[PDB]
């Protein structure tokens, strides 16, 4: 916890962040603890969710954050899950053993269709929708038999 | 018998003396157990339990991080005044400004200044009014940069309000007071009192009538020996209750030991203005426990300003083992384990409730309520004034707040409620009478009426002038006997606050009260009785809405796609037709099987912190407490979930009353349960010693082949014999020879993130002979797998190649440790020669999961990238399936992790001491729910957990293509 | 009790307090249930209290003053409660 | 000794159940014997005298 | 590691009392942990260890050998060492092969 | 080491679980000779792991993310491996042959 608070306060200050605009941070193996391996995609998985959802949950077993964590001063340690209005980006870090150090960033998918056109976007849109009702109903049949 | 008998003769062998040492220990457990019934049939079953150790070091709970909780409130009300929650500066809003004003720095400066510069007025009104309280807020923080915290209450005070309904239905509401809206009005209005309490620029003192008594006042002991109301002291007392109403209080360099400060109490209240303050407290709780620790963690979490520290420690008032070492535990130094505090105030409104114990009703529950209201809390400042007088303090009393009743015996009822009160009325003699007054300062504190049956008639005794507080109120009102003025006061002499209201100027208060009581009872009854009977004469006179419930629609939750003006509005101008689509990485699917459930699940438990009925459902499907049914069910006919069991129907709206409690007791981070890990007990952990055979051993049968093996192993320390009767063979081991013993091994990692129990394939679709085939771990990753396509929308695998070639699609999943139950099958299993299928080797492999998957789902023969990465596995899965679709040999890829919790991964986690020790956990008072606590001071080790997780990645142009949803960009 | 200031309440403290307010409210309790279970209304027992004028003046008693005080709350149980018919509250405050 | 467990062994005897019993019952006057320790230790000598 | 002669272990149940052999306090509550009522630990005073006898219905591991019928392997020379190319002793103990 | 001699409670190390994972290897090599900060990934392929290591190695080059690799691919015969192989007939039968 240590060296990954200190690595993300030396990214954010070598890439010349806004002082006081911490990253929130989101612990999620305060809930569903440390596999070795299903790890940084279970925090994927969450990031994606934040960034759809505009919501950061906090780490509810945060009873108090260690006071050597107050030196990164761009990282903050929320207990209680925020209401955010946007997640532009999430960057999921992870440190397996054998110093397998891994940075993954996931943008919100929204910044992606300002890359096409407006005929584009609306026929993808209608196949999403029209694939949306496809898998609900594959979903429920085969969650039911 | 008799050749035995002469044999132990010979070796002068006592067969009797086990016997008889036997009968000797029988009766000593005879004769203390007669001790123990005595002592029990003394001290009663109440007082003897009750009286049970509850203190520990390891067990307090240090709260801090005013400098995150700063941050984490200001995001909050800055995120819920531009979402709408907040339209106006109410009161709450105020005192959360309060509170990050107590807790700002230069650092949060910074933060405020950076989220209101960068907000964006022009969205709507919402964000011009989050932008201006901004400004408004870093202003006032600027000034207070510097100034010490302070207690500042600006909740609306709110009075007693009892109504009865035409059918006799008793409401009791707090509605706020017409005449009073802010505390300085409340003190004003302390001051001017009422006509009952009247006897025959300018301070609010100065308000005072004259010949009058205000509600809340200090007496002065006269010299015949009794206290009467004194102007001086009680104009002293609501100045600072004036001050600490417009300026505030502050409590820095205040040590505060406070009990009986649970939710709903007095004590909390005090508590968090202690907090705000700035006051270092702390709070003894009778009910430690994660409910517990977590609302003193939300308490210091909003109210804790800069410079405070909350103790929570688990405290038994009602022992003195208990008493004394909670005082020792707050007096040595840090290095000895203690905190190395010396105590400012002291507040022992611990208690415990008596009702209906009268005179004859006396009994081991009123003995140890009075024990722990007067007993142990005179031994409490016996402790203190000990280690103050041990360390050489004599110029830093501790002032004890003494909780002090008006009425002693006046309702009765109540066993030892008023002996303690009344006996805690010593003190104030005992003060001057005894050599502890450099130590202790008395402040007796006599509460008045307080609302928390005893709130119904509050509206009524304030008819007649009386006054009733709240609970704010009257912790305001014990914070003001904190006051710097007042502590100075209790150096010189103890005090004595009443702060009854003008609660004794009522003659007859009991009767009085229960003369309320009774019309209110009366009126409440004779009105439903009359409604009852003119409901039914109505019915009988002229003969004799369908409600609907909600039922579980559960939602893939794709992502929302906007209109394309609000989607371009965000973005850059001139990304269009700037980006290689082929180039960008989008995250079409994602799953996840964990232990939460799906992704869906393990979301809202993260997010909300409870399941909403959808989420209940599924996770009930899931646990396969809930199957589903469809067609003939007891004759009628039922379409919907039924108990998988009992195979009784159902409904949505009783999954939750049926199953919560299974579900949360079952899901997550919880003690290992041996069912879903082939009875792998931790706390018995088998393991085999190997001896030198001393003894020949008997003979025992064995297979001709069996006897052989034996043999070849042990040479000429083993000697096998056919049998003719049967052609079986007799094996001997022979002195010497080598053994195996089971044995068993005490670990001290009990707890462990596991799939929820009830978690099977089967309930996804997967064939038995897949089950028995491939390891759990495969299983996992192949559910995940079909979950992450079903959350891209692709329904059926080969759709993708209806746009892609076979040779475009590719797994870059892997494992850090791969199948570990086909390990552990072949390392551990075969050396026992137990069953094992002669492939485990194969589905031991870490690529064997993505070959499952691909030759059971995909059929495609693109890329195959297994890594390994430890706990980084899937963030490596990640950059192999971006490397290969940016490469182009493939252009969807299924990335992802996966492992598996195992008995001897786990014990070389607790060998190497990277997992947490479970047994210190304990010994800390942590619940399995709250061992994981990333980024936190008593964070000792990861929580192991197993499970896989799966995303299905793609081009940004191939998934626009096949309109899959997008989740995310790589 | 003589040199146990609030410093040295303990065991003997502990049990005097008992002997001298908790025990004797319970045998007050006992008298009370008595005459209940003998449907005695008519026949009250006078409780001669022994009482202390002062409480807490000379200190170093451990619980006498603790007790003599706690003693005090019959008064007003005598009315509150409903043995006022069995028992009959006569506190009697001894002097030097 | 080898004999004599022979015999014990014919007769179904068990020569360490009255040890197992005496253990047993050690361990009992030992949670009991803390039990009343722990209740010296909390009202004291005197009051429990 | 001999593929004419590998090692396992066969479980049986113990049909009478082995005879007790002397065994540390902690072993011999683990012993007494494993088997439950099927072992009886004594303490003995004159050395203060303990004495595990194991009664009739025990559980019990004893080795056998398989003849396994791959005895050839492509292998690296024989007096191949790590220390021949440098590394240390240290980095040999703590790594595998 | 972790499966069969914890098990004998022989001694083992407590950090044969680090000593017994795939990328342990290059993570020696790594803080032993190298030093590099660069991309590691360790592939796992059964007899193809070696390609499968070429194959990520030059995906990684032309991706920038590094300009030298060291690509290739290691395993070690034991017993317990030997012996699965020959359960599952892969292996030559040394007494057939
Ligand atoms: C993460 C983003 C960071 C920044 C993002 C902030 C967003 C959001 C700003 C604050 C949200 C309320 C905006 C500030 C508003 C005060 O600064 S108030 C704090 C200081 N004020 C006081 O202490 C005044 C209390 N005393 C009084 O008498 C008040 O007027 C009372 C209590 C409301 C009652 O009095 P009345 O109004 O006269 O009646």
């Amino acid at each position: 916890d240590k060296n990954e608070s200190a690595t993300i306060n030396e990214m954010m200050k070598h890439l010349g962040r806004s002082e006081g605009n911490p990253v929130i941070g989101v612990f999620q193996k305060f809930l569903t603890g440390h596999p070795k391996g299903a790890a940084g995609a279970w925090m994927m998985n969450g990031a994606l969710q934040i960034l759809n959802s505009g919501i950061i949950p906090g780490n509810r077993n945060a009873d108090n954050v260690d006071k050597i964590l107050e030196q990164f001063e761009y990282v903050l340690y929320p207990s209680k899950t925020l209401k955010t209005d946007g997640v532009r980006a999430v960057s999921i870090t992870s440190f397996g053993f054998g110093q397998k150090g891994g940075q993954a960033i996931v943008v919100h998918p929204d910044y992606l269709y300002g890359a096409i056109t407006e005929d584009r976007y609306n026929e993808y849109v209608a196949k999403v929708s029209a694939r949306e009702k496809s898998a609900y109903k594959f979903f429920h049949n085969g969650m039911i038999y | 018998r008799q050749q035995l008998q002469v044999l132990a003769r010979y070796l002068k062998m006592d067969l009797d003396n086990g016997e008889r040492k036997f009968l000797k220990e029988k009766d000593t457990v005879a004769e203390l157990q007669a001790q123990l019934d005595y002592l029990n049939a003394e001290l009663g079953e109440f007082f003897v339990n009750g009286v049970a150790t509850s203190f520990s070091r390891k067990k307090a709970r240090t709260f801090d991080s005013s400098w995150n909780w700063a941050k984490q409130s200001l995001l909050s009300l800055y995120f819920e005044i531009i979402h709408g929650v907040l339209k106006n500066v109410d009161r709450e809003v105020v005192s959360e400004a309060i509170n990050i004003m107590n807790r700002s720095n230069d650092a949060l400066i910074k933060f405020m200044e950076y989220h209101i510069s960068n907000t964006d007025e022009t969205k709507g009104e919402n964000y011009q009014l989050v932008k201006t309280l901004g400004e408004q807020l870093i202003e006032n923080c600027k000034q207070v940069l510097d100034v010490d915290p302070v207690y500042k209450d600006v909740a609306k005070p709110t009075g007693p309000k009892t109504a009865i309904d035409k059918n006799g239905n008793i409401t009791y509401s707090e509605e706020p007071r017409e005449k009073v809206r802010k505390l300085s009005q409340y003190v004003q209005e302390m001051a001017l009192g009422g006509p009952i309490t009247k006897e025959s620029s300018k301070t609010v003192s100065s308000t005072i009538p004259r010949e009058t008594i205000p509600f809340l006042h200090l007496r002065k002991k006269t010299p015949a020996g009794d206290w009467k109301y004194d102007r001086q002291l009680s104009s002293l007392f609501l100045d600072g209750l004036e001050k600490a109403a417009f300026n505030g209080v502050t409590f820095k360099d205040k040590y505060v030991l406070i009990t009986g400060a649970g939710k709903g109490s007095i004590g909390a209240e005090v508590l968090q203005g202690l907090l705000q303050g700035g006051a270092k407290v702390v709070v003894t709780t009778s009910r430690f426990s994660k409910q517990v620790t977590d609302y003193y963690q939300s308490i210091y979490a909003k109210y804790g300003a800069k410079g405070s520290t909350l103790i929570v420690v688990p405290f038994n008032q009602g022992s003195k083992q208990d008493v004394e070492a909670l005082i020792e535990f707050i007096y040595d130094t840090e290095k000895n384990g203690g905190l190395g505090w010396d105590l400012d105030a002291i507040i022992p409104f611990a208690a415990i409730p008596e009702q209906g114990i009268e005179l004859e009703h006396i009994d081991s529950k009123s003995e140890f309520a009075h024990r722990i209201m007067l007993t142990n809390i005179l031994r409490m400042m016996g402790c203190v004034k000990k280690q103050k007088s041990a360390r050489g303090i004599e110029t830093r009393p501790a002032q004890v707040i003494l909780p002090m009743s008006p009425n002693h015996g006046t309702f009765g009822g109540d066993g030892m409620y008023s002996e303690s009160k009344l006996s805690l009325e010593t003190l104030f003699n005992r003060w001057h009478s005894e050599s502890w007054a450099n130590q202790l300062t008395v402040c007796g504190a006599i509460i008045g009426w307080t609302r928390g049956a005893n709130n119904i008639i509050a509206e009524g005794i304030e008819k007649m002038g009386v006054r009733t507080f709240s609970q704010k109120e009257m912790a305001f009102n014990l914070l003001g006997l904190l006051t710097p003025e007042v502590v100075e006061l209790c150096q010189k002499s103890p005090v004595m606050a009443d702060l009854n209201g003008g609660l004794q100027f009522v003659p007859e208060l009991k009767e009085f009260t229960a003369k309320l009581r009774k019309e209110l009872v009366e009126t409440s009854e004779v009105r439903k009785a009359v409604s009852i009977e003119t409901a039914l004469e109505h019915k009988v006179v002229n003969g004799n809405q369908v409600e609907i419930q909600p039922r579980a629609n559960i939602q893939l939750d794709f992502p929302e796609l906007k209109p394309y003006k609000q989607v371009k509005q965000i973005a850059p101008a001139e990304l269009e037709g700037l980006l290689d689509l082929e180039r960008v990485i989008v995250v079409t699917g994602f799953a996840e099987v964990g232990p939460w459930g799906s992704a869906r699940t393990r979301w809202e438990m993260e997010a909300f912190g409870e399941f909403s009925l959808e989420g209940c459902v599924e996770m009930a499907w899931i646990m396969g407490f809930i199957s589903y049914h469809n067609g003939n069910l007891k004759g009628r006919p039922y379409t919907g979930w039924v108990d998988s069991k009992t195979k009784e129907p159902v409904d949505d709206k009783d999954v939750k009353a049926k199953y919560e409690t299974s579900i949360l007791e079952h899901s997550g981070i919880r003690l290992i349960e041996p069912e879903l890990f082939n009875g792998y007990n931790p706390e018995k952990k088998e393991m085999i010693q190997e001896v030198i055979v001393e003894e020949d051993l008997e003979p025992f049968e064995a297979s001709k082949e069996t006897a052989e093996q034996f043999k070849h192993q042990h040479g000429d320390k083993v000697d096998i014999f056919e049998i003719p009767e049967t052609g079986e063979y007799s094996v001997k081991l022979l002195k010497g020879a080598t053994l195996y013993i089971p044995k068993a091994l005490r670990f001290d990692r009990l707890v462990a993130g596991q799939i929820p129990t009830g978690w099977n394939a089967k309930t996804y679709g997967i064939s038995d002979d897949i089950i028995s085939q491939v390891d759990p771990i495969t299983l996992f990753v192949l559910v995940s797998v079909v979950e992450a396509f079903i959350a891209s929308g692709i329904t059926d695998p080969y759709e993708m190649y209806k746009y892609v070639h076979v040779s475009e699609v590719g797994n870059c999943s892997g494992s850090g440790m791969g199948g570990v139950s086909a390990l552990r099958g072949m390392f551990k299993d075969r050396f026992k020669d137990e069953p094992v299928q002669n492939d485990i080797l194969q589905e031991s492999f870490i690529n064997t999961m993505s070959a499952w998957v691909n030759m059971l789902l995909i059929s495609s023969s693109g890329p195959i990238k297994t890594p390994v990465g430890a706990c980084a596995t899937s963030v490596e899965s990640v950059d192999i399936g971006v490397e290969t679709i940016l490469s182009g040999k493939a252009r969807i890829c299924i990335v992802g992790g996966y492992d598996d919790f195992q008995e001897e991964g786990s014990f070389e986690f607790g060998n190497m001491k990277a997992t947490s020790n479970t047994l210190e956990e304990f010994e800390h008072g942590r619940t399995p729910a709250e061992m994981s606590r990333p980024a936190t001071t008593t964070r000792n080790g990861f929580m192991e957990a197993q499970g896989a997780g799966i995303q299905i990645i793609m081009q940004a142009d191939l998934a626009l293509k096949m309109g899959v949803p997008i989740y995310g960009i790589v």
